[PDB]
């Protein structure tokens, strides 16, 4: 029972 | 209503417009068989108010809170079915499904968004199937997730953004009262105890199921029915009542059921009904009913 | 029919979908033999909706669940194998261990997904082994995914979004009842017994697998309170008549006596 | 104040901004009934440097930082409305659903951005409702989120860049004090105890409430009811007076409510209460209460 | 020279720049009473490279970490302003939110650009408070983002590309040292506890919070004083003083405050901290020091 | 030649180009007090192609890849430093800030060119402090920039395009060699395990770093110092020694540091280090070692 | 578009030194396979670290006789908004253009991989776009093409990539057969003398051994005898046993057998 976050990328 | 949505995300308004029930088959108040003080309590809480807005505002409003309480089989669905047509409010379905996620702060944003959504469609009502699931004791080392959700929910019925005069109605149902945690059990001030049927209930709800279906009964019959079947719940009945219906086909010849049509079928007589009660029995043990009884003594709302 | 799963994760549906079992081998009633009251009233809740659906919808219809209680190795998972085999349905089969994940909130997406993908097709069976591990009684203390789990599998079973003829049917096998929660123990009405195999059914499986009278009786006799798999084992080591009397000369009943308290209570049979 | 400002993103300020508290109706002091204590205090703290900043300022600054604690129902949220009111301040409130996110390093941002802005706007009070929820005891393998949260917040609260004056008053109410950080109980200087309501608390209470409905009791009635109503916490009393104005619809028939006019009403009486009694229990039980006065003992700052 | 900056991008540049402090209240050793070793040992470290920095480079250096260990409220904080105010070098306050990025590869980059500015305003003190936020102990399942952090911590704190006679200090302070990662925890060499206040460390702080506030206070009520506040913190001293601050105040008449009339109010007498004790609590447990005493005898350095 | 950089943008290969490591202060082998096998493998592995590059060429050409595993502060770093100064070869500093972009697919392409740099100065090597950072096993859930690094990596160390005669080396530092994926563990075919020092490691350490310094240390004085000094790593060594140099300056009388000679200064004796091994303790607890035997007999290389 | 395709033309595969089936040795099966497809349209390969799989790529490189393509993440990814889709599609063009033509693709789970929450949209755009250049290239079957590639973890391959790639092969630990083969073969270059009793012992004492185990140890006892001498190549010493009972001193397997039965299972359901 444990939670996770996420990483933004950048694709212009 | 773009004013009170624009904070929420649209993925998140679009699940939580997803729980929205469709009407289905209507569901009478007669249908339910058996409670009339919880009958005549939620009467009072839903249809009173929509009918005279004028008398019963301000200190006369609705609670917003109810909690079904009471052993397997009663009927809390049976009673949260027929508020779900009868009202003619919007109603929601949650569930433990609904809410939970695998993300960091998902939860608390899901119970503020339900909420929100909730609060634009008025007079709205929700219903939780099985409340104790998400509103538990709060406890000494447990996961934050279900700490924010319950703190979550504690706030959204009881913050301070909540004002009067608002129109939403959360229901509860849960085999399990003494779980509940005392602070959302502060929320829900109505709690309405569904004990096992009565020789009464048993037999209007003998009478409703066999009124469709074509028979001859004497009244000594029913209620010898009534008094061999005892400590029998709602569903006990059905069952029965459907195990009863098949004797008929038992009896039919071997081979012919198959080519065999509705109208060569026999009556159902009382002989059928001996040999369901051979292959029924309660399903609920006396044990845990006590257990009921002092809470109903304890917190319970009724007379 | 895609409309219906808008709301459920894809991979989610594939794994669901990857958990299905293609056919097995063609099996028969006959073949497993043993039971005679448990054969009927399955077949009866099983095939009968299906050769006249007409006469049996409505107050006559499929109860909706079913349960087998009784000691190992006595054939439970062959009564499963031939219903998938004869019902001509979608056969889902699901293990304790399926539904659990290391992530919060996994097992009552999972639940979900099962049942939506089941209820796309309407004939399905849904058979869960060890039924009393995740679906096990509910007490004061225990870990929230489990409650979680065991919560959303009763209102799929039961609750307001559920509605008739869903023809789904869910088949679940356990060896310790009395565990069984009281609310999950209420939607499998149908609650059945199997035990050990008679003499006649113990001499009719002798004699089948093995392939006089007298010393086919004699051997029928020697052998009491033995179990399928012990009989298969036997006379899997046997086929490696004196040799026979060797291999027997090569579980426990007391109990066994809580389980017919268990069948006098709850129990469908008479 | 771009100056203040320029680190932080607009998204962050825009959504600080949106829970800012608008102006609702007015709560006054006497509303409030039976905490003499923490109402004395609440005024020193706030009051009083707005009439003389000068003679308050310096080794007198009144402390940032407070903490409200007690059973379920009894007075916590009514506070901090009242202080919203009456603190003639901006009011920001907080909830674990607005700072807590999905993405990595954005608890700690979303803190400091609400810091920064609350500081732009002074005088200005920060109410955190359910603060067990935000700031719990640390523990080893929680999940980094958390922790960082936590840090913040006390980096936010006291720190090397923190100076004096800057008036900022952070309020936090909870129903578990003893799972409260060791660390952030530092902050939180002043901890208050809310207990039930005295016989006093619950004249008050009924008087005040019941004199919008304009009914008539004799002083005897009056003592009656208070003495029966024992162990009866804030929302207890509440839910009994406003279960008393239903006595004369039901008295009345059910029929002549659609056609009646609301003059045509009887006046409440002591019958309605009789019956309110009959049906009305406390919701807080006996048992959890002995906790939280050896709390009070241990880290009360009460007499 | 601007090759130290080639490297990095301007705008992480500019971000370090901006969390230099700025000239804050003046403070001395003499206000930070109490602990006489710690200040010895900062003292040898931090002054005496620069007065003859020949005698005392070379193997005779100064090291390159120190962490501050203890209870709640022990004045760390206030050692690292007064080293801070004294070391007479840039002083940069980090902390969580300052290097945290949503952004991949934004974390390291912030710790790596950090350094390098530092490397050109030397002498410099890099401060970070609650330092087990981001170095706690490395886990098996930790996000990447962490990871990789902690990684660059360690590599510019101690690599290849060093070469030693940098001055650059790095200083931490933490509540709960037995997270921190053993590689991280190598690098802070000099370990120190800051235990409560003992009977002088209280003595001192009471005569220098009343030295400001003109009083009548003899030899013996200050010997009471003492002796009354046992396990008390250097947080709680500074509360009881500001408590009975406030003695003054109450004495006179509320009508009072509309006068002020500051000359009217009396010097603070005995009277008043004797009411101050029973408003104000020790806010450390006696039971959370144990752990802290086991980890000064197995890592600390102390005599 | 531009052709093996034909497809490579300027911009990644300044980056590549400015991040090699000029030679700094000399370090030699005997500066490396501790393991003789390591040394002797290192020695083999680059020293001994580079003399006899014709009987070493072949089958019998050094391999590609090794990896340093052990407790912190046991001079794996000091081994990297003594192999860039020794080696006369071009030596690349990596580390993860290097290779990590927040645009999309920049990470594999600043693997492809940093690879590419090395291969066209050729010998080169290597260095990548804390590789567990950057290879790491593979989880099942991780974002793509990791997993793309970390098969880009794979591929250039082994992939078609690689062929043998290329003279570059990499060289890993970790203190978790467990976390390390699988398939980079197969590219480090030599692992080294740097346990703590022994009492001829001490005693070399001692009197490497004392040598340097005036002063008089009797034989049975120097071999109680390393008696005393057990448990200890490197790092513990040179900390005691620094601790002790500092003695002598606390003897000499306050204010006399401002204009004391140099010379008038007592040497270092016993009691220096008999007061300096009261406040130095080691850094390493014992219950961590137990990890890295058992991989050691699992997959290490040394007999 | 010439800087784009020169790009892509600047891939293909340059001349290295030769690489012949009979050095495989281990896995005889696929090579088999491979044999006769070379002269199905995709194969996977997959099998615990240091199965050879790259040494089967660059074998069918050097003796296909065709154009051959090097293709990873590093050269697919740009960063740049929708230049990923155009730059796979030239490379399609261009490997139908030079016919036949084979693309190797090392690492594929980096390119293509199950789909997961919080995935990039132009990840998404390149592997959809090379599911349908695929299709599209395959469904004609005027030009001839083919497209390999290898994984380690074939577990994480999305099921509707993994359907277009018919072929699945599993390349399990080289046998006691192929160890000897591989001994001879790498030793017979050098100057050796020993028994064939020497060598099943050695076969015996290397068990779970990978190739590039193998050739380690191979390569230690080959240095072992520079050990012996103390501080011209006719002073080295012929290698023995000796030099082999010094080389497993320090050499152990590098692949632990926890993950054996997951690769054995995989293999038996789709492979
Ligand atoms: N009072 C009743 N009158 C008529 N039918 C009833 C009554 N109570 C239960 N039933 C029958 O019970 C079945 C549905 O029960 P229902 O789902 O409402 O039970 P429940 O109390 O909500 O159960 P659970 O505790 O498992 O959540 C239907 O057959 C309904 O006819
Ligand atoms: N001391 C009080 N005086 C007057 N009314 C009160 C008092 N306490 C509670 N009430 C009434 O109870 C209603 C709800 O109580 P309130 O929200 O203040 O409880 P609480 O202490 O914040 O609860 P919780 O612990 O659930 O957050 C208030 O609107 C007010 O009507
Ligand atoms: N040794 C001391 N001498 C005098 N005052 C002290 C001392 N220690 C603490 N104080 C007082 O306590 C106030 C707050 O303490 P401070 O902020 O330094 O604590 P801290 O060690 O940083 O706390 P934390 O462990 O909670 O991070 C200081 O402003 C000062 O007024
Ligand atoms: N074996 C050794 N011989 C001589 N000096 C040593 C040795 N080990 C450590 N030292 C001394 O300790 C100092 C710090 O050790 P060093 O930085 O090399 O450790 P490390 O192995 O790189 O550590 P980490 O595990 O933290 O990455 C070195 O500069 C050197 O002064
Ligand atoms: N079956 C084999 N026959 C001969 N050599 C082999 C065999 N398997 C591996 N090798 C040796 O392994 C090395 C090449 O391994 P290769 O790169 O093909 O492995 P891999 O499974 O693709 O590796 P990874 O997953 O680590 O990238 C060469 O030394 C080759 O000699
Ligand atoms: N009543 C039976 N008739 C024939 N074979 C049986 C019977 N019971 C068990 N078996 C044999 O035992 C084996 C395993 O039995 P199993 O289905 O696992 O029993 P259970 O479900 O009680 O564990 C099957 O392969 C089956 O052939
Ligand atoms: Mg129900
Ligand atoms: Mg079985
Ligand atoms: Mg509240
Ligand atoms: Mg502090
Ligand atoms: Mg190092
Ligand atoms: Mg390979």
């Amino acid at each position: 029972a444990m939670q996770m976050q996420l990483e933004a990328n950048a694709d212009t | 209503v773009d004013e009170r949505l624009k904070n929420l995300e649209p993925k998140m308004i679009e699940l939580i417009m997803n729980e929205i029930m469709d009407h289905g088959p209507p569901v009478n108040w007669e249908d339910i068989a058996g409670v009339e003080f919880a009958k005549a309590t939620i009467k009072e809480i839903v249809v009173w108010p929509m009918l005279r807005p004028d008398i019963f505002t301000g200190l006369r409003g609705p609670p917003k809170g109810i909690l079904l309480f009471g052993p397997p089989g009663t009927g809390k669905t049976l009673i949260g079915k027929c508020i779900a047509s009868q009202s003619g409010a919007t109603f929601f379905s949650i569930s433990a499904s609904s809410l939970t996620s695998k993300w960091v702060g998902e939860g608390e944003k899901m119970v503020r968004a339900l909420f929100a959504v909730a609060r634009c469609q008025q007079p709205a009502v929700i219903f939780i199937d099985q409340i104790d699931s998400l509103l538990s004791q709060r406890g000494d080392g447990e996961h934050e997730s279900s700490r924010r959700i319950k703190t979550e929910f504690l706030v959204q019925l009881d913050g301070a953004t909540t004002s009067s005069e608002d129109r939403i109605l959360v229901v509860g149902a849960t085999n399990r009262p003494q779980e509940i945690d005392e602070a959302a059990r502060r929320r829900l001030v109505k709690r309405l105890y569904i004990p096992l049927p009565e020789a009464s209930a048993r037999k209007q709800i003998v009478i409703n199921l066999m009124s469709k279906e074509q028979c001859c009964l004497s009244e000594e019959e029913i209620e010898q029915i009534v008094q061999q079947s005892d400590a029998f719940s709602g569903a006990d009945m059905t069952q029965l009542c459907r195990e009863a219906s098949l004797g008929p086909i038992r009896s039919l010849q071997t081979a012919d059921i198959a080519t065999i049509t509705p109208d060569q079928v026999r009556p159902i007589a009382y002989i059928d009904f001996e040999n369901a009660f051979r292959t029924v029995r309660p399903s609920v043990s006396p044990k845990d009913l006590e257990l009921y009884e002092n809470w109903n003594k304890t917190f319970g709302c009724g007379k």
